[PDB]
C-alpha cells in the first residue's frame, strides 16, 4: 500500500515587512515566475490531497484515437478489382486530434495498440444479397512486396503479420513494440534525407526535406477475402492508435493553426488563431 | 613443432594412403566426424555388418580433365562407388547401408597456372530434370552415373518432346542445376583448390539423413560438385588442360538386412 | 470447458479501456534506450512554464506579435492598463497560452495562477503600477479605488525587472469548469497606475510590459476531453 | 505470478489516504510473452518542473534579488 | 530472472605494428573470413545489448502462412454434386512463401498449427436465400477410404480427426504432432521410391524420383454439411500452416528462381535471378 | 458460470499469435529423435557464412558464373577495380548473396560487414590492391586519393591468398532499413591498385579475384517481413 | 466480468478433442462394477494373438476355409511352396488377419512379425522345409538358392508340430506406412523344400500346413485412421 | 514425473548350438507363437523408446 | 484442487525420457460434480497379452519342448 | 502448475538488463495433455556459427598464418 504524491498544500502564513521580496524577480534569466499565494498574501493552512494523476503522459495519451478511414469495395463490375483492396500508409498525420497531442513533444518513445473498426454498407440500389464478409489486414514493412491485385500471392503472409476479421465480431486489435530504428521516435526533423553535393541542382533538397522524407513504417494492405458477389458492397475500415508505455522529451508549443500536409506548412487561408477583443480593458 | 606444416598432410585408411605437400588444412563437415549407430539410436535389429578395412579405404575414380571450356562436374555418394571393390559388394548385398567418407580432390599444375576449383559436398543433392513437359522426370540410370558422374553446362535446353533427353539432370552450373545461385554453394562443407595456393582438397563428411541408416541403392546422401570459380589458365596455349582426380574413402560403414545381391537396371 | 458466462460490455470497444492485446511482432528486439535531455512526465509540468499573454489582442493588433505588447506611457490616467477575466481556457486571450492550451484538453481545473509582468521600458523610466485579482461576486473593478479593495500588489519598477501577482485559488467549488460558465466564475485581474511612469530628458515616453501566465504547484487539471482549438476538414475517402 | 496493487480511490472510498482495506486491490497477471502487450504502465506522479521553469545555472532563491 | 545473450560488443583498440596479421587468411581452407573491426581499425568501446532474438528459428517460422486455397460449391444443379466437396493433398508446395523458408534447410522437425479461414460468396445472379453453412474438414491419412460423394459413409469419422466449423465463428484451428515416420522431416530427397532391377525399362525411375515420390501425409476432405439449396453458393477455404517447436539441419542456399512443380525443376522462361548493372564500377 | 467479458481482438486470427490449440492427434507417440549433423539455431549463423558476390554482373556476364569473377590484369590503371554501394538487401549485386537473401526476410539490420577477397591469379603474379569503405555523406570515391582518405586496407598479394576488409558499423541510426532508403545510407566500398599486378615471363597477364561477403558477430537483423525475391502466379482454383 | 478474449478454434468441434462436458444425468448411481474375465487394455495385445493367414486365396479357394490350407506333398520340387509380400495391412491375404485388421485402423507400424506354421500331415510323414524373410531391395527370391541368402530357418517336421520364423524389424524408416507404398517396402517371405516331405507305405501323400501371423512385443502402431475394410450404403433419411 | 512403458527393446545376441530350440513349438496347445528376433537370428542391442500409447482402448 | 501432470512428449521435446523441465506439465481442474463429465482417463499402458497368447495351464518356456 | 517467466523487454522498459521488476513476468499454464498443443518454445539464443564458418580440422587463430 502506498500514497500518490499530492499537489503542494498551502501552509498558513501572515504579514511581513522584510527585505525578502518573493514578489519581485527578473524573468530575463529565462526562469519562470515562482511566487505562490504564501509569498504574496496571508494564507490559511490547507491540506491538499488532489493529484496530477491524470496529466501523466500515460493517462494523457491513454486513448484509442482514430487515425484514418480506409475505404474499399468488393464489386463484380468491370473496373472494381482495384477497388477490391486498398493500401494505407502508416502514420498519424491523416487526422489532427492525436497528431496535435503527440506534436506537443519533439521526441517520444512507446508501444502501440492498434484497434480496427469495420463498417460495411450498400452503395447504389444493388441492395441485394451478399454472404458475410471476412477481411484481412496485412502489415507490409518497408521492402516487402506489395499486392498487385486483391489476390496476388502476397496475401500469403508467411512473414508479414496479418489479422483476419469476421465482420460482426469484436473490433480486432493488437499490440506493436517500439519499432523505431532510432533510440526514440522523432516527431520533427530539421534535416534532409541525404546530402546534396557540389555539382547538383541549385534547388536540390526541396524534394527530400522534413521528417516525412526520412520516416517510414510501411503500409497496411486491407481487403475482403470473399470473392465478388452479384451486388456490390462497400466497406469502411477505421484505424485506431493508442500509444502506451510512453515517454516524451523536449516540449514545444501546440499546433495553433490548421494543418497543411504532413509538414509544419501553413495555409494563408487560415492563420489567425486568436480573436479580436473589443478593448484591452474589456473583461 | 619440428615444422609441422599446415600444408603437408598424410591420410590413411585400410591399406590406402594419400599424401599432399600443398593442401590447405582439411575440413570436417558440420564439425562432426563419422560415427556408428549407437544402441540408443539404432533401428534395424539384426546384427550389423561392419566391413572395416575391407571397405573403408581409398577408392580412386577415373580422373576428369579441366579445360578452359570445362563447366563443372558432379558425383553422388554412395553411387559413385557402387562398383568400388569390396565396399560395393557389401552395399549391394544389404538392404540398409550407412556411411561417411573422406573426400580427397587432387589437381596439381605449376606456379605459372591460374585457376580455382570450388569443391562442395552437398547433402541431398537433387537437380532439376531436362524437360519442361514433366516434373521430377529423371531415370534411375541417368541419376546414377557412377565412377563417371555427370558434368555441368551453362545452358538450359529442355526436350519436352524427346522423352529420352528429359529423363536426365539439367546440370545448369550458375544454378547448381537446383535453382539456387552457385554463389552461395558455400553454405555447404567445402574447400577451394586455388592453383596458386593448393593442389588438394580434403573434406571429411559424416553420414547425414533424417534416419540413422537408409537404403543406399535408392538414395544418395551426398553429392560432390566441383565448379571452376576461376577459369583454368596458362600463359602458353589458349587451350590448357590439367587432370582432376577424385579419391573417396568410406568410413564407419555398417549394413543391415542381408539377402541376395541387388543388381539394378543397366544398359 | 470452464463454465463461463458473458456479461454486459462483452465485445465492446471502449477507447479508454486498458487491456492486454497480443503482439503482432513477437520477440522484437527493441532499440536500446538512451538518455535524452529534457524528458517530461506530466502535462502539468508544462503548465508551470511561464508563457506570454496576448493581453492586447485588439483590432489591428490581434494575430500579430504586437498583441503580446502591453501599452504603457508617460501620461497619468486613472484608467485600467488592462482588464482580464479569470477563465484560463475560456477567455479569447488566455485560451491560447501554454497554460490555456493544456487546460483545454481537460474539463476541470484547480489551483493558483501566477501572473508575472516584465516592464520593458528604458532603464531611466520609473513608476509604480498596481496589479489586482478580485474574486467574483461584485461590480467588476473599473477604477483603482475598487481594485485596491481586493487581492493586489503595488509593483515598483526598478532593477528587478519582473514582478508576479498571484491569483490565490479562491473558489466555492473545489474544481472549476474549463468551458465558460457562470457558476464557475473566475474573477477580475486588472491593472492601474499607483503613481505614473516617469521619464526624464530624452527618454522614450511610451513603452510596454510583457504579461506571462503560469500555474502554481497546487494546480491540477482533470477529465481528459478533446480540444476545440483545432479543426479538420472531413477527410476525402476514395469511395 | 499475479501481482496485486492499489486501485485508484473512487467515489465512496478510503479517505484519500488510499490506505483503507484490501477492497482497493486489483490483480494483474500478464498473459503475453511480449511486454508491449501489457496494460498501461503504472501511474507515475514524479516530476521535475524545474528543467523547464528554472534551468538557470546559478541558483536563485525566491526571497533573494533575482539579479544580484 | 535471466539475461538474453547479446551480440558481440566492441572493445576499444588502437594501433598495431606486429607480425600478427588478422587481415590476411586463406579461404581455400573452406573457412569463412573472420576479421572484425578491432582487427582492422582503431575502435572505441561499445556495449552491445541487441540480440538475434528474432532470427531464432522458432521466431523465423513463427507465423501462420497460407499454404493453399480450396474451393467447393454447394449447388442444387445437375453436375454440382462433385462440387459439393473437395479433396486437398497435404503439403506446403501449393504456395511459395513458406515453402521457400523451410527450403532453407535440408531437414526439419516440428509440431504443426493448422488454422482455417472460410469465405463464402454468390456465383451468378442466383443471389437468393441460403441458411447458414456448417463445414467439415476431415483428415484422411494414407490408407483410409476416401469420400465418393459429398455424403457417403466416410464422413462418419469414427477414427479420422474432423473439424466442424459454423461459418461466422472464429477461424477453426488445431495442433498436430511431428508425425514424420522418419527421425526428421526430409525437405529434399536425392533418391527413388524403390530400386529398379536388372530386367526393366531403360528409363525406369523417371516416374518415382524426388522427395515427392516418397512423401505422403494424406489429404483434407472438405465439404459443407448442409444440403443443396435453391440458389447455388460458393465457398473458399484457406489452409494456414505454422511450424512450431521446430529445429532444422543442414543449411542450403535459398530458392533463387521461380518454382516449377513440387520438385527443384526450373523453367527456361524464368531463370535470370539477378539484374544487369551498368558497370562493375557503378555504385 | 464464471462472469467473463470479451475484449477487443476477441475471435480474431492474427498470423503472429502464439496460442495453445487442441491436438487433433491425441497421444501420438512421436518418433524418437536422434542426433543429426549440422543443426541450426539462428538465421544469423548462416549470415556469418562467407558467400560469393556477383561483383561483375555486367551485361554478358550477369546470370552466369562469370559474374562472380572480378577482372584483374597486368596493366597499371588508376581506375576503380570495382565499386559497390553498402546496402546488403538493396543493391542488385548484394541482395542475392546468402547474407542478402537473409536480410531480405527482415526489415532492419545492424552490424559490421566482412568483405573477403581471394586472389586467384598465378602463384607467380605479385601486386598490392587497396580495398576501402567510405561511410556516406560526401562525394563518392571515384579515384584512389579519395578512397584512401577513408577506412581502407592495403592488401598485399602473397602466400596468404585471401584478405578481408571490414565495414565497421558506422551509422547514425542504430538500425538500417533493409529496403533502399536515403536516410539509411550505407557508404561506398571500392578497390584500386596500390601498385599494379606484376607477372613475369610466360605468366597469364590477366586473371580474377573472388569477392565474398559475410556478417560479423555484432550483426543482428529484426522485424520479420516477406521477401520480394520470389514470385508466384495467382493459384488456379477449380471454381 | 473477468476480461477474456476468444482465440482461434473458439466454438469449433474437433472430433478428437478431450474436454469436460456437463452431465445430462446428475447424481446417477452407476452400476457396481464387478470383475469380468479377459479384460483388454490395448489393441496391440490382440495384435500378438496368433491368427490364420489365407496363404492360398487362389481362385476356387478364396473366401472358403480351403484358403487357409497350404498345399504340401510327396513329390520333390524346387518351387516356392508360397510367396508373401511383407505388407501387414496392404497384401490382400494379410490385410484380413487379426493383426492386419488392427493395423488397418492405424497409419504407421513398427516391429517384428512372427510367422508360425503348423504342419498337419500324418504323424508318419517326415520332411524339412525352409522359411525365409528377405528384406527389400533386390530381385525377389524365386528359387531356394536365393531365399537361403537372406534371413531363414530350416524347419524340421517332427514331434514339435509348429515352427516360427521371425521377420526381424529391418527397415530404413522407423515406422512403415500401413497403406501400400514403395518407399515403405516390406520384403519377401517365401518357403521351399530343404529335402522333400517323405511318407511311407499307406500314407496320405498330400497334406497341408497352417500359417499364422502375430506381432512381437517390440511391435507398435500409431495414427488412428478409419478402416477401408467396411462399407455402408449412404443412409436413407426421411426428407 | 514418470516414464511411460516402452515396447520390448532388442538385446544383442549371437550364435547358438544348444538343445534349446525357441524356434519350435506346438500351437495345438492353444498358445500363440512366442519367438522373437533374438531366438532366431543374431541381433544387435537396441534401446526402444516407442510406446503402444495410441492403442490404449481409451485412445482407440 | 488442480492436479498437474506430465504431457505427451512432442516434437522438439525432452529426450523420450519425459523427465526434462516443468515445461511438460499440464494442469487439470475438474469442474463438474459427476465423474462422467471428465476428460479421457489417464493413459494406461499396462497390458497382459498372455491371457490371450498363452492361457495354457502348465506353463511352458520358450527354450523347452512345447510338448514334453 | 503455472510457470512464470521473463517477458521480452518492451518500449519504456527495464534498461535492456531485463532485471527490473516483476512487472516483466508472464504466466503460463499448459492446458492440453499433448505437448504439441503448447505455445512457441522458449526463445533460445544459443548458437555455434563455427560448424559453418570454420569446420576446419586443425584450428587456426586469427593472428596466425592461415596457411603455415
Ligand atoms: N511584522 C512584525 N514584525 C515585528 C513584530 N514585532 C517585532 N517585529 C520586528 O519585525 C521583524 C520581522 O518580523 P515579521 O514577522 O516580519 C522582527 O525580527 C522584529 O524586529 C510584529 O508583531 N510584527
Ligand atoms: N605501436 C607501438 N609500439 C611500441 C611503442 N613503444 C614501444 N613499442 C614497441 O612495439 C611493440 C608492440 O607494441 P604495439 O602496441 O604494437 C612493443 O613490444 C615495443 O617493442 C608505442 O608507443 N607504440
Ligand atoms: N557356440 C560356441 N560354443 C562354444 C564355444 N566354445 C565352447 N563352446 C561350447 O558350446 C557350449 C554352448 O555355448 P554357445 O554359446 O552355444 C559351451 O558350453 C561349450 O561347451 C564357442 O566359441 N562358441
Ligand atoms: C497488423 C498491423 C501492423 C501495424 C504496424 C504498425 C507499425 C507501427 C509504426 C509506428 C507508428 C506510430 C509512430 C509515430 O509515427 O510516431
Ligand atoms: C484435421 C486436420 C488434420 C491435418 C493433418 C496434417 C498432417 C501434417 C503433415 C505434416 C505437413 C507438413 C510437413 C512438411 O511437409 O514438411
Ligand atoms: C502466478 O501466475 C500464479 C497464479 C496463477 C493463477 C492462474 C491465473 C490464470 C491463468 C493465467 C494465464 C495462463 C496462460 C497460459
Ligand atoms: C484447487 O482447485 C485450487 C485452485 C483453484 C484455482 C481456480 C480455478 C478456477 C475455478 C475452477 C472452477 C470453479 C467452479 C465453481
Ligand atoms: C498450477 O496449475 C496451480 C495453479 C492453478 C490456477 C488455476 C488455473 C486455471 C485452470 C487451468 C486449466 C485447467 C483445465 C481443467
Ligand atoms: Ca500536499
Ligand atoms: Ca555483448
Ligand atoms: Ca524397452
Amino acid at each position: 500500500v502506498s500514497q500518490p504524491p499530492s499537489t503542494q498544500s498551502t501552509e498558513a502564513t501572515s504579514g511581513v515587512n522584510s527585505q525578502e521580496v518573493p514578489a519581485l524577480t527578473a524573468v530575463e534569466t529565462g526562469a519562470s515566475g515562482q511566487a505562490i499565494p504564501s509569498d504574496v498574501v496571508e494564507t490559511r493552512h490547507v491540506v491538499n490531497y488532489k493529484t496530477r494523476s491524470e496529466s501523466c503522459l500515460e493517462s494523457f495519451f491513454g486513448r484509442a484515437a482514430c487515425v484514418t478511414i480506409l475505404s474499399l469495395t468488393n464489386s463484380s463490375k468491370s473496373g472494381e478489382e482495384k477497388k477490391h483492396f486498398n493500401i494505407w500508409n502508416i502514420t498519424y498525420t491523416d487526422t489532427v486530434q492525436l497528431r496535435r497531442k503527440l506534436e506537443f513533444f519533439t521526441y517520444s518513445r512507446f508501444d502501440l495498440e492498434m484497434t480496427f473498426v469495420f463498417t460495411e454498407n450498400y452503395p447504389s440500389t444493388a441492395s441485394g444479397e451478399v454472404r458475410n464478409q471476412v477481411y484481412q489486414i496485412m502489415y507490409i514493412p518497408p521492402g516487402a512486396p506489395r499486392p498487385s491485385s486483391w489476390d496476388d500471392y502476397t496475401w500469403q503472409s508467411s512473414s508479414n503479420p496479418s489479422i483476419f476479421y469476421m465482420y460482426g465480431n469484436a473490433p480486432p486489435r493488437m499490440s506493436i513494440p517500439y519499432v523505431g530504428i532510432a533510440n526514440a521516435y522523432s516527431h520533427f526533423y530539421d534535416g534532409f534525407a541525404r546530402v546534396p553535393l557540389e555539382g547538383e541542382n541549385t534547388d536540390a533538397g526541396d524534394t527530400f526535406y522534413g521528417l516525412v522524407s526520412i520516416n517510414d513504417f510501411g503500409v497496411l494492405a486491407v481487403r475482403a477475402v470473399n470473392r465478388s458477389n452479384p451486388h456490390t458492397i462497400h466497406t469502411s475500415v477505421r484505424v485506431y492508435m493508442k500509444p502506451k508505455h510512453i515517454r516524451c522529451w523536449c516540449p514545444r508549443p501546440p499546433r495553433a493553426v490548421l494543418y497543411r500536409g504532413e509538414g509544419v506548412d501553413m495555409i494563408s487561408s487560415a492563420i489567425l488563431p486568436l480573436t479580436k477583443v473589443d478593448s484591452i480593458t474589456t473583461f | 613443432a619440428c615444422g609441422y606444416s599446415d600444408r603437408v598432410r598424410q591420410i590413411t585408411l585400410g591399406n590406402s594412403t594419400i599424401t599432399t605437400q600443398e593442401a590447405a588444412n582439411a575440413i570436417v563437415a558440420y564439425g562432426e566426424w563419422p560415427t556408428y549407430i549407437n544402441d540408443s539410436e539404432a533401428n534395424p535389429v539384426d546384427a550389423p555388418t561392419e566391413p572395416d578395412v575391407s571397405s573403408n579405404r581409398f577408392y580412386t575414380l577415373e580422373s576428369v580433365s579441366w579445360k578452359t571450356t570445362s563447366r563443372g562436374w558432379w558425383w553422388k555418394l554412395p553411387d559413385c562407388l557402387k562398383d568400388m571393390g569390396m565396399f560395393g559388394q557389401n552395399m549391394y548385398y544389404h538392404y540398409l547401408g550407412r556411411s561417411g567418407y573422406t573426400i580427397h580432390v587432387q589437381c596439381n599444375a605449376s606456379k605459372f597456372h591460374q585457376g580455382a576449383l570450388g569443391v562442395f559436398l552437398i547433402p541431398e543433392f537433387v537437380m532439376a530434370c531436362n524437360t519442361e513437359s514433366k516434373t521430377s522426370y529423371v531415370s534411375y540410370i541417368n541419376a546414377n552415373p557412377g565412377e563417371r558422374g555427370g558434368e555441368f553446362t551453362n545452358t538450359y535446353n529442355p526436350s519436352n518432346t524427346d522423352a529420352s533427353e528429359g529423363r536426365k539432370f539439367a546440370a545448369l552450373d550458375y544454378l547448381l542445376g537446383s535453382g539456387v545461385l552457385a554463389g552461395n554453394a558455400f553454405v555447404y562443407p567445402h574447400q577451394i583448390i586455388n592453383l596458386r595456393t593448393n593442389n588438394s582438397a580434403t573434406i571429411v563428411v559424416p553420414y547425414v539423413n533424417s534416419l540413422v541408416i537408409d537404403c543406399m541403392a535408392k538414395h544418395n546422401n551426398w553429392g560432390i560438385v566441383i565448379l571452376p570459380l576461376a577459369p583454368l589458365a596458362f600463359a602458353a596455349t589458349s587451350s590448357p588442360q590439367v587432370p582432376i582426380t577424385v579419391t573417396i574413402a568410406p568410413m564407419c560403414t555398417e549394413f543391415n538386412g542381408l539377402r541376395n545381391i541387388t543388381v539394378p537396371v543397366h544398359q | 470447458g470452464l463454465p463461463t458466462m458473458n456479461t454486459p460490455g462483452s465485445n465492446q470497444f471502449l477507447t479508454s479501456d486498458d487491456f492486454q492485446s497480443p503482439c503482432a511482432l513477437p520477440n522484437f528486439d527493441v532499440t536500446p534506450p538512451i538518455h535524452i535531455p529534457g524528458e517530461v512526465k506530466n502535462m502539468m509540468e508544462l503548465a508551470e512554464i511561464d508563457t506570454l499573454i496576448p493581453m492586447n489582442a485588439v483590432d489591428g493588433k490581434v494575430n500579430t506579435m504586437e498583441m503580446y505588447q502591453i501599452p504603457l506611457n508617460d501620461n497619468l490616467s486613472k484608467a485600467p492598463i488592462f482588464c482580464l477575466s479569470l477563465s484560463p481556457a475560456s477567455d479569447k486571450r488566455l485560451s491560447h497560452t501554454m497554460l490555456g492550451e493544456i487546460l483545454n484538453y481537460y474539463t476541470h481545473w484547480t489551483g493558483s495562477i501566477r501572473f508575472t509582468f516584465l516592464f520593458c521600458g528604458s532603464m531611466m523610466a520609473t513608476g509604480k503600477l498596481l496589479l489586482s485579482y478580485s474574486p467574483p461576486g461584485a461590480k467588476p473593478p473599473t477604477n483603482r479605488k475598487d481594485a485596491m479593495l481586493g487581492t493586489h500588489i503595488i509593483w515598483d519598477l526598478g532593477l528587478q525587472s519582473s514582478c508576479s501577482m498571484v491569483a490565490p485559488w479562491i473558489s466555492n467549488t473545489v474544481y472549476r469548469r474549463c468551458a465558460r460558465d457562470d457558476f464557475t466564475e473566475g474573477g477580475f485581474i486588472t491593472c492601474f497606475y499607483q503613481t505614473r511612469i516617469v521619464v526624464p530628458a530624452s527618454t522614450p515616453t511610451s513603452m510596454f510590459m510583457l504579461g506571462f501566465v503560469s500555474a502554481c504547484p497546487d494546480f491540477s487539471v482533470r477529465l481528459l476531453k478533446d480540444t476545440p482549438h483545432i479543426s479538420q476538414s472531413k477527410l476525402i475517402g476514395r469511395t | 505470478g499475479a501481482q496485486v496493487s492499489t486501485q485508484k480511490t473512487g467515489a465512496h472510498e478510503n479517505q484519500n489516504v488510499a490506505a483503507n482495506g484490501s477492497t482497493i486491490n486489483y490483480t494483474t497477471i500478464n498473459y503475453y510473452k511480449d511486454s508491449a502487450s501489457n496494460s498501461a504502465t503504472r501511474q507515475d506522479l514524479s516530476q521535475d518542473p524545474s528543467k523547464f521553469t528554472e534551468p538557470v545555472k546559478d541558483l536563485m532563491l525566491k526571497t533573494a534579488p533575482a539579479l544580484n
